[PDB]
């Protein structure tokens, strides 16, 4: 079966996510 | 320690022989059983072929009943065969 | 044989291998049952599921870090908006994707391998220890078989510590359900297909057998009731007799069968 | 499906002939040699064209 | 089996099934072959895939 | 997974099938053990086959 | 014909005597060619092997320059060992 | 399923392969060291491939 | 796909690089005829790794 517990490369995405929401944060910011 | 086919086959002859003369009147009944004690004593290079088969498969299909010493004295100088298969 | 050779028994019945050794001592009567040299290993337990096979391809780090992502999402989205929703889009994708690809690599794992096919398998891998009786026919067999596979099988086997070899059939048989199927067990096909057939129904014989040979009713050399039997054996063969018979004990008052 | 009864073929000799003795033990050894198995893969199986 | 019973050949090698009527005439070594009536038939050119 | 595997199976009838239905024909050869086998046969399908 | 192992090694010996005889006073350089000669004529169970191995060897590390009769003589009983492998 | 078996291993592995399969004719020289070793050697699979 | 075939990374460094590096420490035996090999080689490399 070979378990596989991906988490490490996901990692990556998950940042690319949080960084999304950050600019988000940032715009959220800048709009009010 | 080599076996040394020809002194094998001797050696096989002589045992079969003189363990069929230890059965009188069956002698065409043991040759098998014989020729098991032979190759048992002689050794081989096959376990299935046994030490000589060719002498085997002429005493088998000639020996008769107290027809022994003739049978086997016909039977010694045959060739073997192959000692590996 | 013994008791055959030295008249201390007119005649034997009984699964008795046919060989040549023995043929050359005893008369073999036609073969009542066929049968050969075969491999007996534990049946792979079929399912033990629970709810966290589920959440195997998913490591729980990834579980714990999408719910911690899903509430950064949605307070982030308390506090433009498309920007969000897009790049939340593009994170569960990048996850459901994942996801699928991962369960699709573990069914397909699953799927794919298999434990045992021959003999041959058997001689090519160390992990599973296999063995066969401490004498008999399939031993002697083993002992002077010239043929590569079967040669480097007894090689192993008589080099191998510890023994694997057994005193009766029963404790190899023992010995296969208490390895967890790290060890095999060599025995006919006959034998083989009773055990499979008997409670709890844990064995079972893979491939085919390794030769082809069968059992017989011996007598002595030169003695009267051997063509009799052997008639009879073969009556009883045309008759159907045999097939009824092994059928009886073997398959029809099967628990499992 | 299955064969529907179970036999054998045979080389046949006549009764009390001084053949029949080594041409079983001959059989018997073929046999364990795998020498039938050999020659049976050889005509049937080896150059099977059906894979 | 003729051929062996009345002497016209000292033995026998072929696919010959090993039968009582024929083991009553003659000697049969042991089966260098096994076999058994077995059916068969055309194979089908497709499997329908179904629903 | 299921199409990654690529496994097919073929069924088949096997013998006690044969004996339920006249759509298809079948037969042996004109003589030899098979067809005599059929003849003695005191089993309950070969014997419907047989007949 | 029939295959002999004894009759194979009788021959072995003469023929690999009979060609060392040709080229005496060189005879310890030419043993393995002239046991080539003689596994062929004499034929071999195993191709590699040879007719008799252990002559072969006795031969090849005993014969010495013009010594070769006695060598011979000396060699020809030996055992040839297995004759498969 | 295609893509799996794009990147799906074992196409060839050892000489054994060349032994298990039939599609695929080989050969050696006309003569020389190779056709000779095949010829005498006495091992399983470089046997049968001389075969 | 990949998933299902996974992989393997085979990484290296050779023989010059350790005669291009200070980092690893590098060495062989005491005496033998990998030493002797180092000491009387004239080939750049392996005359820099013995230095
Ligand atoms: C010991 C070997 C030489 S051998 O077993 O004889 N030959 C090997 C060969 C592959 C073989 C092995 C086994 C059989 C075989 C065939 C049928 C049976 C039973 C079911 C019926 N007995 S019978 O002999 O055919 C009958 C007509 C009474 C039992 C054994 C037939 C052929
Ligand atoms: C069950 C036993 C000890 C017997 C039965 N047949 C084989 C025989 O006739 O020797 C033996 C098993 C075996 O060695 O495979
Ligand atoms: C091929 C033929 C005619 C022979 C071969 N064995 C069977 C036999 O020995 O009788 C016959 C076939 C059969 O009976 O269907
Ligand atoms: C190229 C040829 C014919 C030579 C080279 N080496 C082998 C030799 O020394 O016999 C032969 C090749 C071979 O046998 O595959
Ligand atoms: C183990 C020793 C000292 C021996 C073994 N082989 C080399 C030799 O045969 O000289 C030496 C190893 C080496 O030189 O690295």
């Amino acid at each position: 079966k070979t378990s596989a517990l991906s988490l490490s490369n996901v990692a990556g995405v998950f940042y690319i996510l949080v960084g999304g929401l950050g600019l988000a944060m940032l715009v959220a910011l800048i709009e009010f | 320690g080599p076996a040394d086919c020809c002194r094998m086959k001797e050696c096989c002859t002589d045992r079969v022989n003189e363990c069929l003369q230890r059965y009188s009147g069956r002698e065409d009944k043991f040759v098998s059983f014989c020729y098991q004690e032979a190759t048992v004593t002689c050794g081989s290079f096959n376990e299935i072929v046994g030490c000589c088969y060719g002498y085997q498969m002429c005493m088998i299909r000639v020996v008769k009943p107290n027809s022994l010493s003739g049978a086997h004295e016909a039977c010694k100088t045959v060739s073997c065969g192959n000692p590996c298969a | 044989v013994g008791e055959l050779v030295y008249g201390k028994a007119d005649i034997a019945i009984a699964p008795l291998t046919i060989t040549l050794v023995r043929e050359e001592v005893i008369d073999f009567s036609k073969p009542f049952m066929s049968l050969g040299i075969s491999i007996m290993i534990k049946k792979p337990q079929k399912s033990k599921p629970g709810v966290f096979s589920f959440l195997d391809p998913l490591a729980y780090e990834i579980w714990m870090a999408i719910v911690f992502a899903y509430i950064l999402v949605s307070v982030v989205l308390f506090l433009s908006a498309r920007i969000v929703a897009g790049v939340w889009w593009f994170f569960t994708l990048i996850i459901i994707s994942s996801y699928t690809a991962n369960l699709a690599a573990f069914l397909t794992v699953e799927r794919m391998v298999s434990p045992i096919e021959s003999a041959e398998d058997l001689s090519k891998q160390t992990e599973i220890a296999y063995g066969t009786l401490d004498s008999g026919s399939t031993k002697e067999f083993f002992r002077r078989s010239k043929i590569a596979v079967f040669d480097k099988m007894w090689t192993y086997m008589r080099s191998a510590e510890p023994s694997v070899f057994v005193r009766t059939t029963a404790e190899g048989v023992a010995r296969v359900r208490k390895s967890k199927g790290k060890y095999a067990y060599l025995l006919e096909s006959t034998m083989n297909e009773y055990i499979e057939q008997r409670k709890p129904c844990d064995t079972m014989k893979v491939g085919g057998n390794l030769d082809s040979k069968g059992y017989g009713i011996a007598t002595p050399k030169g003695s009267s009731l051997g063509t009799p039997v052997n008639l009879a054996v073969l009556k009883l063969s045309e008759q159907g007799v045999l097939d009824k018979l092994k059928n009886k004990w073997w398959y029809d008052k099967g628990e499992c069968g």
